């Protein structure tokens, strides 16, 4: 949670009221790609082909 | 041809990204000390 | 932020989701990148997203209550992470394995925040400018804030109205942040006291609208913020005004509590969506460019209430005056007048004068910043512009020319007309041009362009002709053994001695002696992120010592604001290519020296001359060699990207536009003249010293003969001159089979020009099938 | 899509498509930088105020072109209602909101055949699809054929024949002899390989047909010169 | 097609041979300070 900021802590909230059991580093670093004005999109596409390779 | 075209481009845009990545750890570094 | 802040965070993602391997981390960033708009022109309807989140949340009422709150405080990337959960959600098997990934991995308050804008301001303001603090009593004395002081029923909502406690309806104490709330007396009837409480969220409004204005109207909040709270002023005296007339009505009897709620209906709504916008400015803390991006946001949010939008847009436009105020001045004089840091633009203090001792624009970069947070978003389009403008103007203005906006009008905030980024385009566009008309006028890029093609370029073959033959007897000595001051004088002797004479910026060009011969410094530089990184790394620096015909270069000085221009990395590019010519012209002499000291050796002995043949024949073969080479590198390489400059120069539309053509020119004339391929610049290089030792041996040769088992001497030359030969032709071959292959598989077509030069008469095609 | 603006969603669809390509790939084209108003779409229940707001959007149109080159809302009011009694609700709503709606899609239809035209040059791609696709440079297409037989007939390998060397080798003749191989429009011609044969099948037709001609779309005409119409192209 | 691979090999090696430059530079100042 010290990883996240106080605006990236309560997305973090957020995102746990929304269900996701996120890490705070991940989140904070997907904060600082949505900082950097990346469409969600293309992030959602990067996400998708980052975990389709890491078969459970 | 094609496929050869794109293999130099592939090798290189490796090689540019590492050396964009160790210029950004250069940097960081630099800016620490 | 870092340039490559994408790819750190590229890396730690992949490190952090344990992806194997590296190979792809360039396809991830190209795809974030090609997708990277830097305006959030990406109107997500949030609403369905909160939607689709809170049919996959687990607990959808706190999912929507979040965002409504983060809406509230304008929490930035709200709607985009909303976005990227509710993708997530759709992508059960990426959120799966990110799950699995994650398990293996008040006035008091407002007193501290006036403290903290105050020292925040005062440390932006390292120029002594104490923000100004209104007095105590200002925050002390309740009865000035005017928030309630913790037929009958009509006369105390009339009270309640002015925030006054009444007799049957009376405020409750503020607790915290929030909406004064008030009891009602029990004994009155319930739809009275209903209506009552009906009427009472005006008076809660009205409250809450006053502490926001009496908070946010401190210095410390800064101009916007006060421009607000004025405006928001403003309607409250309007309310007070409607409030005393409803007071009067009362007192004619003309007031019952129907027609008081719907006498107040519009004057509710109106409290409603003050106390909203008071709320929404506090629990944000909007500043500046904060601010105008809240009210915009508002503004838009309204589009169904013709009298809330007009609300909104007019303390939009009030708010966005001090800052459009700076816009202003940024874009017209390159002056950010940011008392409270509330602007777009940041300045930082650089020094202007280590930009030619630099390699990176660190002035030009560093000096003016974009405050991203404090970029209006009606501005956030033109942020970039106004940054350039101002910073076109200070430079215009670091280098004597006071620049003048012609065009500079007041900036108001519109919505629908972007009147505001026309006039910041145009005020760019004319602090562009007057930058590039300094730079080009006053600072005579041109000439000093000019004079590095006549010095860097060995464009003024006169001028490198006599430089070499004063100076060639001192930098024949190791590095350590050369007198500077000779070079000093030579290269004085060179210039009295050219025509650059005549040059009036001659006197930029310097000499100098590079720590490390070209061809290893390339090698150097091509092995980073090679597999030859650690061979060159390992490769013990060869004891010999260098000499200056391998360290010389040239500098060139160019003085602010044209050190802008001709930075370091570009007089760096301008020394290699000297070097290059100088070193190519070192071979040329050396292939003449013994090609002269053969005539005069043929003339010594008639019968020497039969085993003189060889060494001439390979002397021949090296000179056309040297020669081809020295040819492709000025007339298609230097030459060449020198016009293309010098054209692009010419059709630049700013300074950034002339530093551009100037990169591209440098890169041009490195590319073509094969200093970017390691393998071609080794093989020449070896190629080079082969030359060099057989001229010399040559030379020694030729020496002997004049001052003269001679039998056994002269067989022994010929066996030496047999095994240069070979090892020249070798070589020869080798670079001509390596052009080739790229001209072939790296579509290189500028290759085959190099091979068509070198095999102008086909002597090496028979040698290259074989 | 709303029931009553079916007749027109699609068109609005592409409109609004086109016009956030048009930014996207050209925002400084003429068409796509102008500052011209957009006529207004809204909902006339009133005949007299249907037919201002169709006048007010004519009137936008005609001047836009020029730069680039009542319903329920009073009480005594009884016109505002008129064209409601007259006309049914579905068709008032159409009549009301296409008239305008086709007023700007006209317009945004008129700058986006002005723009393909003058800034993506889609003519001038046309015309370098038949210089340098269609061999309109005869003699470079003679030269090419000759050779090419020559080097099928000689039984040369793909890896010999369409060696890149020897591809550009013969490209460089070929335009070299061609009144038209220098022009800029034969330099948008690519010669590719699709397969690689091991060997030139003798007397067969399709021996060549591992050759192909690609044709460079940019933005934002490669929406319309599709990677699709290149492929059939080469 | 051909001609747009040449474009993009050529550019990568550009940025890649200038990154290494800037990299080159870099660890000499590093190794200066």
């Amino acid at each position: 949670k010290k990883v996240l900021s106080t605006e990236e802590m309560e997305l973090y909230e957020l995102a746990q009221a929304a269900g996701g059991a996120i890490d705070p580093d991940v989140f904070k670093i997907l904060v600082d790609l949505l900082k950097l004005n990346v469409a969600p999109l293309a992030v959602f596409q990067m996400l998708k082909s980052m975990c389709a390779g890491q078969r459970l | 041809n094609m496929k050869d075209f794109e293999n130099q481009i592939t090798e290189l845009k490796k090689e540019n990204f590492n050396l964009k990545l160790r210029i950004y750890f250069l940097e960081e570094r630099m800016q620490q000390e | 932020m870092s340039e490559f802040r994408i790819h750190h965070d590229v890396n730690e993602l992949l490190s952090l989701l344990r992806v194997h391997g590296g190979d792809g981390a360039e396809v991830y960033i190209d795809l974030l990148q090609k997708n990277r708009t830097p305006y959030v022109t990406t109107t997500v309807s949030a609403h369905s997203a909160k939607v689709k989140i809170a049919e996959f949340s687990r607990t959808p009422e706190d999912f929507l209550k979040k965002y409504d709150e983060l809406k509230s405080k304008n929490t930035r990337n709200l709607d985009p992470l909303v976005y990227l959960l509710s993708k997530l959600t759709e992508d059960k098997e990426t959120l799966q394995y990110l799950q699995q990934n994650a398990k293996e991995r008040t006035l008091q308050q407002s007193l501290e925040l006036k403290r903290k804008m105050l020292r925040d301001k005062q440390n932006k303001k390292n120029s002594g400018q104490h923000l100004p603090i209104f007095p105590a009593w200002v925050y002390e004395r309740p009865a000035l804030i005017g928030d309630f002081l913790i037929s009958a029923v009509v006369e105390d909502l009339l009270y309640v109205l002015v925030g006054v406690d009444g007799r049957y309806v009376s405020a409750q104490p503020l607790a915290g942040r929030q909406s004064r709330t008030f009891l009602v007396d029990p004994n009155l009837d319930l739809s009275i006291r209903e209506l009552v409480h009906r009427i009472l969220p005006v008076a809660a409004s009205y409250s809450a609208v006053t502490r926001f204005i009496e908070e946010k109207s401190s210095f410390e909040y800064g101009q916007v913020n006060h421009a607000l709270a004025a405006a928001m002023r403003t309607l409250v005296k309007e309310h007070l005004i409607l409030v005393s007339q409803l007071e009067q009505l009362h007192r004619q009897g003309l007031l019952s509590l129907q027609k008081l709620w719907f006498y107040i209906q519009p004057a509710m709504r109106t409290m409603d969506i003050l106390a909203s916008l008071a709320t929404s400015v506090d629990k944000g803390e909007c500043l500046g460019g904060s601010t105008l991006s809240l009210l915009h946001d508002r503004s838009f949010s309204y589009t169904g209430d013709s009298q809330a939008q007009e609300l909104c847009l007019y303390l939009t436009k009030a708010a966005s005056a001090p800052y459009f105020e700076v816009l202003e001045k940024w874009i017209y004089r390159g002056i950010i007048h940011d008392p409270y840091s509330e602007f777009m633009v940041e300045e930082h203090e650089l020094r202007k004068e280590r930009i030619q001792e630099d390699y990176n624009d660190k002035y030009w970069d560093q000096r003016y910043t974009i405050v991203q947070q404090q970029i209006p978003s009606f501005l956030q389009k033109m942020a970039d512009k106004i940054l350039s403008t101002g910073k076109y103007l200070n430079v215009v203005r670091e280098c004597g020319h006071d620049v003048t906006c012609p065009v500079a009008k007041e900036i108001i905030y519109t919505l629908k007309e972007r009147a505001y980024v026309e006039q910041i385009e145009k005020a760019f566009n004319y602090a562009s041009k007057v930058l590039l008309d300094f730079l080009m006028e006053e600072k005579e890029l041109v000439a000093h362009l000019r004079s590095i093609k006549r010095y860097f370029l060995m464009d003024q073959g006169d001028f490198f002709v006599h430089f070499m033959d004063l100076a060639e007897e001192e930098l024949r000595k190791p590095v350590e053994d050369i007198t500077p001051p000779r070079l000093e004088a030579l290269l004085e002797l060179a210039l009295r001695m050219s025509t650059a004479n005549t040059d009036p910026f001659k006197d930029d060009l310097k000499i100098d002696l590079m720590p490390h011969d070209l061809i290893t410094q390339l090698l150097r530089v091509l092995a980073i992120e090679t597999k030859q990184e650690k061979a060159m790394a390992h490769a013990d620096p060869t004891e010999l010592a260098l000499s200056g015909l391998e360290a010389f270069s040239f500098d060139y000085i160019v003085k602010w604001p044209l050190s802008l221009i001709i930075n370091r990395k570009a007089l760096t590019r301008y020394q290699m290519l000297f070097r290059h010519m100088f070193y190519c012209k070192h071979v040329e002499r050396q292939l003449c020296s013994v090609w002269i000291s053969n005539k005069t050796a043929k003339q010594h002995s008639l019968h020497s001359a039969q085993w003189f043949a060889g060494a001439f024949t390979l002397r021949q073969r090296m000179l056309n060699f040297v020669q081809n080479i020295q040819y492709y590198m000025m007339f298609e390489v230097m030459e060449p990207t020198w016009h293309i400059l010098e054209k692009n120069l010419k059709s630049a539309s700013n300074i950034d536009d002339v530093l551009g053509h100037h990169t591209g020119f440098l890169d041009t004339c490195l590319k073509d003249c094969m200093l970017t391929n390691p393998e071609l610049l080794k093989v020449f290089s070896k190629l080079m010293s082969v030359c060099v030792m057989f001229t010399n041996c040559m030379q020694k040769f030729t020496q002997s003969m004049k001052l003269d088992d001679t039998v056994q001497l002269v067989s022994g030359f010929e066996a030496t001159i047999n095994k240069f030969d070979k090892n020249f032709s070798a070589h020869l071959l080798d670079l001509l089979a390596r052009l080739s292959i790229y001209s072939t598989s790296d579509c290189e077509h500028g290759m085959a020009s190099v091979i068509s030069r070198l095999d102008f008469n086909g002597f090496y095609t028979e040698r290259l099938e074989r | 899509v709303p029931v009553f603006l079916k007749h027109i969603a699609h068109d609005i669809y592409v409109c609004g498509k086109t016009i956030n390509l048009l930014k996207l790939c050209c925002p400084r084209h003429y068409l796509c930088w102008s500052d011209v108003p957009v006529p207004r779409i809204s909902v006339i229940f009133s005949l007299e105020e249907l037919k201002e707001i169709e006048k007010d959007c004519a009137v936008y149109v005609g001047r836009m072109e020029r730069v680039a080159r009542p319903q329920v809302q009073s009480a005594a009011d009884e016109t505002a209602v008129q064209l409601s009694e007259l006309l049914t609700l579905p068709v008032l709503m159409k009549r009301s909101i296409t008239a305008p709606l086709a007023a700007h899609i006209s317009l945004v239809n008129k700058a986006a055949v002005d723009y393909f035209f003058v800034e993506l040059h889609l003519e001038a791609h046309y015309e370098a699809l038949r210089h340098f696709l269609l061999m309109e440079d005869g003699e470079f297409a003679q030269s090419l054929s000759d050779l090419l037989f020559e080097k099928l007939g000689a039984g040369q390998t793909p890896g010999e024949l369409l060696n890149p060397l020897v591809l550009n080798s013969v490209l460089s003749k070929a335009l070299q002899c061609s009144l038209h191989g220098d022009t800029p429009h034969a330099s948008n011609l690519s010669l590719a390989l699709k397969y690689l044969p091991e060997v030139f099948a003798p007397n067969a037709p399709d021996v060549l047909s591992c050759l192909e001609l690609r044709y460079k779309v940019d933005w934002p005409l490669n929406i319309v010169i599709t990677e699709g119409c290149l492929s059939k192209y080469s």
